[PDB]
């Protein structure tokens, strides 16, 4: 017949927790995602060139890093710290 | 605050948790178009494996000469491996074939330009040029080539000599008995009687008028071939360093076809810082001072063609 | 009393961990689009292939060698035949560096072939030796391709073969490799190398191991004695386990791997040089390399494996 | 509930309002998936515009006969029209070219047995079957026709056939002075002499053994063609009917390639319940109970080849 | 005191008004994502088209009646020839329903076909003519096309024309309208369409108009004399104002339109004859009719144009 | 200084009268777009069955109607009576 003057925490934290903990798991999940990206954009880049040699015309494509060398970055330094008191 | 502030916060986690499951559905939708993207390039990798599509082709047909070639079931003018039954080692030749039967091997082929004859003897030895298979390409077969052919099995030869002008009118010049000889003979040229050639016979000489030894001075029936690093003509030094080339030389010529390609085909003395009959010239066809457009040595066993068509 | 201990700051702080997460969430997604449109045009183009009309040089003999001595003096697409049972075949004469006489192997100039093959292609030969010029009639000049395995493990034993081995930055610099022993195995035993003699610019890789390991570490990089594999077909240094540990993997180039390597002629064309373990389609050293000239984590700009018999110095 | 019933009311308009202006939001955003689709199906049956593509084409090089055509320049064997110069208007034929210049204008091909050849005299008259571009199909030209190109301008003309086993083995044999007459003349063949063909000269008939008069009773030269409606053949009655053809018969024949198609090539007196010649025979090459795998008759104007190749 | 008539039942009853609208909208929602995903597909399959190799029967003619009298006695495509001037045309002969010798000129029967094309193409001529049975070498069998209109023109002047129209229900049934008179004038003069000798069971649309109107209604759905009209050339029977009176609109077939009409062979494909306004694109009878028989609302199964010259009864 | 009582009309009525409105109004904006979607579903089936004898393969479906013969009805009935006294 009294809650809220110290459910105040446990609705609050654990919470604030559990969605503290998606967040820090899912912000691993990407940094793999990016990964693959960086390696499937650049193996991608290879099977083009490759393909000079068999097909009629190649594409004529670049594949810059530095985006992905960026958020490769962000992301990184985004993992910092969350909750602990 | 004391609620005011905190009844937001309990109502804040539910707007982030939407945010974080809309993530969630964008990470794995991701992943999606990955696993995909994957294959679709496997899908391609395996298309680009083959390298680039080599136009020429040689056929498999093989022979003693084209003549024994296109006897042995040929059917088209091509690249072609032969090996003479003299000959330690097969090697590639260009053969000419009509809807007739006939298997002119061909030897030496001019027509635009690109190949200097200007070589050694070395290079007139083992030959130099290219062969196109549809024969849109100069090229010197060789000596060695050219005499094995032509001594192989004691087989009667015969040469037919192709000449084209520059206004599209041509003749021929058939030589019986054609035979080249050893490099010990300096591949000596050596044909026993001029045949049916309505471009003339250059090969008896030629009296150009300049002198009355002219004739006896320009033939060149069993001749020495000569090139500007080895002389064996019958004049005072090399008429080949002179002319510019490689040729069967006695006091020069008076139809020789490795002649420098004069685009025209006219030209005078003023051509050369001393001028020379080192176009290619066929006198007894037309002018010393005229060289050919086209030209081309083929040979075929005599017991085929004897007059035409 | 921790009441104050309260983050609310955190519901005001995760934003952060959302607003950026949520950027390159759907930069991937889109860059996925451009990746899938990319790829597809590639399909299209290759409903039809490049070709080639290479006319052949009147001139030939047992390799690049002997046609130089018979006046092969260009440099363009021969045709040899190293044996009479052989049937002839093409290949790119160098006769414009040392003397000449220089049989091209092998090739790597511009990334435009697949050397993440399996061991049969490298067994018989792939890629595109010569193509055509411009307005010349020949193939005057190369283009990437392994003149394969056989063909190979047939010349060098064909008599003493020296071996030269060229390499270009992607700055430009240049160094060479030069083997004096060259003589490659049959399939029989398993294409087996070995070289001899070394001399050059570039840094005796192949029997010396990478420059930048010692101990154990060098001693493993010795490509010297080793049976040539593919990602098809394992003849490495390793042990049968878990493939964390197997010096092949998939599109990864066939070579004589020991341990893996110090150099790889045959490994994946990154572009410019500089790569990195990120970038590597298994987080390893896929691309060609030579890490006594240019250590690991950088492949060449060119790279190739020309052959001459060698006669008396 | 005097206002306790109804504070309520005062406060449900809202959760309803909230309701309201969901929906709207959801019936714009719908009208907008719409207004789009609608112009990705545009986008969609500006594609779907053009029928199925036909790979098979024509060429518009037209000339008197298929040689005519090379002649003007042609390079490929396919489907070409073509008008003689008695033709009152063209029509499609399919002609036969090889890379030495020869106008093969086909008029009777047999290699599966798609076509029944047993038609009347109308239908060989007029022509049937199909012209594949490739030729991998049946067909009689049609005698009015092989007739027109026959007599055209007296031309020259020359008749190879093309004969082949289930072995693989094939032999020409041709018919110098090919010609073929009016319907008037029944169309009787007629060809001056036998030439170059290792197929043998079944035209010229054959002693079956049967009986020795069988040699000028199965001989085809000048004679009249004949169907099961139409009887012109030097026999009491019709061999057409019999045998199940259209041919140039006379107390039957020794070579008739109209024969019933007998797939494996070998057949017997077994086959029909009284057995024939109806096969495609040509007894010069083989048994009168062995039937060909493929034929084709083709003509050329007698001035191109004279042997070979 | 009306204080009772308080509709607090209003409050609770809206729901419905609700709920409902709230499904539908919903439903359409989704159904949209299907439509949306559906055509994406079908563009795809476009990337590459259908493919016929019809090669060519020897016999040839004016037309079909020519050709079954030199033997034409199978039923495939032809190629004909009206004139020598104009160049040989391929189209499908019947040769096994009446005497045959049907110049086959327009074939709707599964809807792979848009007639809901313009002027142009009308007058060329469209879709599939045969197509290739099994594996039979020909092309035996047909497909929806329009022989295209100066072709038609061609051949209605080149002497007296009979004209047959088949058709068929969705059920099975099927009914002819025979016509000894058909002519259609040039581009010139707007193919003007004249028909002059009924017989047959489907009832005389073409020169009575539908059988369901009357007075002034009937009169103006009369085809005869009447030019040809298409959804981007008007040529009906009506006047510059307001477009709600436009006889072929967007996507709509091109005929002989007047007041609109009793008969539209190359309307919209409608699936399973009956249609209804809430389904055609303008709430319009787009589809192929034959009023005089099943009415309007109700598009046939199948229906055909064939041809032939008309010789002495 | 003495509203409710009689105001539990005006802001009940105009205002329950301002929200009738909307869904009588919005119900018949609903009925067209319906219309509109039947037209346009089966309009799309012809547009692709059209395709098949131009592309290399046609997407084989059908068209219920009954889906739409339902809402047709629902809506139309549900257009009732809303307010009046
Ligand atoms: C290249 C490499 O990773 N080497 C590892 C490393 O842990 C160690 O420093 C090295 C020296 O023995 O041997 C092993
Ligand atoms: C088909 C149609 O809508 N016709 C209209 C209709 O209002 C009327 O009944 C008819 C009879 O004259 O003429 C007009
Ligand atoms: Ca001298
Ligand atoms: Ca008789």
């Amino acid at each position: 017949v009294s809650e809220d003057l110290r459910s105040r925490i446990e609705v609050l934290k654990r919470k604030v927790i559990e969605k503290v903990q998606h967040i820090q798991l899912l912000q691993k999940n990407v940094r793999a995602q990016l990964v693959d990206m960086k390696r499937l954009e650049v193996d991608i880049d290879i099977k083009i060139r490759s393909c000079r040699g068999s097909c009629s015309r190649a594409l004529a494509r670049e594949v810059d890093l530095k985006d992905y060398e960026d958020q490769q970055k962000q992301l990184e330094q985004v993992i910092a710290k969350d909750l602990l008191p | 605050k004391m609620l005011e502030e905190i009844m937001k916060y309990e109502a804040s986690i539910l707007t982030h948790d939407s945010s974080i499951r809309y993530l969630q559905e964008i990470y794995n939708s991701n992943n999606q178009k990955i696993v995909n993207l994957k294959e679709k390039v496997a899908q391609l990798e395996a298309q680009c494996q083959e390298p680039c599509k080599d136009t020429v082709q040689i056929h498999d047909i093989t022979g003693k000469d084209c003549q024994d070639i296109a006897n042995k079931g040929a059917k088209q003018s091509g690249l072609y491996f032969i090996k003479p039954l003299k000959a330690n080692q097969q090697f590639l030749v260009y053969c000419e074939i009509d809807g007739s039967g006939n298997g002119w091997t061909v030897f030496q082929k001019r027509l635009d330009g690109s190949v200097d004859f200007k070589k050694n003897w070395i290079q007139y030895k083992e030959g130099f040029g290219h062969l196109s298979p549809t024969g849109t390409t100069e090229f010197w077969l060789g000596n060695e080539k050219i005499h094995l052919i032509s001594t192989q099995s004691a087989i009667p030869y015969a040469l037919r000599v192709e000449l084209e002008d520059w206004n599209g009118r041509t003749s021929t010049a058939d030589y019986a008995m054609f035979k080249v000889g050893p490099e010990a003979d300096k591949y000596r040229l050596t044909y026993a009687y001029f045949a049916g050639g309505d471009a003339g016979d250059a090969f008896d000489g030629f009296d150009f008028g300049d002198d009355p030894s002219d004739k006896f001075f320009t033939s060149h029936n069993g001749m020495q071939f000569s090139t500007w690093d080895n002389d064996n003509d019958k004049f005072e030094g090399n008429c080949a360093e002179q002319d510019g080339s490689g040729w069967w030389m006695n006091k020069c010529h008076a139809g020789h076809l490795n002649g420098v390609y004069y685009q025209g085909g006219t030209y005078s003395k003023a051509s050369t810082p001393n001028g020379y009959d080192n176009g290619i010239i066929w006198a007894t066809w037309k002018t010393r001072w005229y060289s050919m457009k086209k030209t081309t040595m083929k040979i075929i066993p005599f017991n085929r063609l004897t007059i035409g068509e | 009393k921790h009441q104050l201990y309260i983050d609310e700051t955190v519901n005001s702080n995760i934003p952060t961990n959302l607003r950026v997460l949520r950027s390159i969430l759907e930069n991937l997604r889109s860059k996925i689009q451009k990746l899938e449109s990319d790829v597809s045009a590639q399909m299209e183009y290759c409903r039809t292939p490049c070709t080639v009309s290479c006319n052949i040089p009147v001139v030939s003999g047992k390799e690049c060698e002997e046609i130089i001595r018979k006046g092969g003096e260009t440099s363009e697409m021969y045709l040899i035949q190293p044996d009479s049972s052989v049937k002839p075949y093409r290949v790119y004469c160098d006769m414009n560096t040392e003397n000449g006489g220089w049989t091209v192997i092998q090739n790597r100039q511009d990334g435009s072939v697949d050397f993440g093959r399996k061991w049969d292609p490298y067994k018989q030969g792939f890629g595109n030796v010569a193509t055509n010029t411009d307005g010349k009639n020949y193939c005057g000049l190369p283009g990437e391709y392994w003149l394969g395995n056989d063909k190979i493990s047939q010349l060098t034993r064909m008599g003493p073969t020296e071996l030269l081995i060229e390499m270009e930055d992607w700055k430009g610099d240049k160094v060479k490799a030069h083997y004096g022993g060259f003589t490659v195995q049959n399939e029989a035993n398993k294409y087996q190398i070995s070289v001899n003699k070394y001399r050059g610019t570039a840094g005796n890789a192949l029997m010396d191991g990478a420059s930048q390991l010692m101990g154990e570490n060098r001693t493993m990089t010795i490509h010297n004695g080793m049976f040539f594999s593919t990602y098809d077909r394992d003849n490495d240094g390793w042990l049968t386990s878990d493939p964390r540990k197997q010096c092949s993997k998939e599109d990864g180039g066939g070579w004589w791997y020991n341990r893996c390597h110090a150099a790889n002629p045959n490994g994946r064309y990154y572009w410019g040089g500089q790569y990195t373990w990120d970038m590597a389609k298994h987080g390893t050293d896929d691309g060609v390399v030579w890490m006594n000239w240019k250590g690991s984590w950088y492949s060449m700009r060119k790279m190739s494996m020309k052959i001459r018999p060698f006669f008396p110095q």
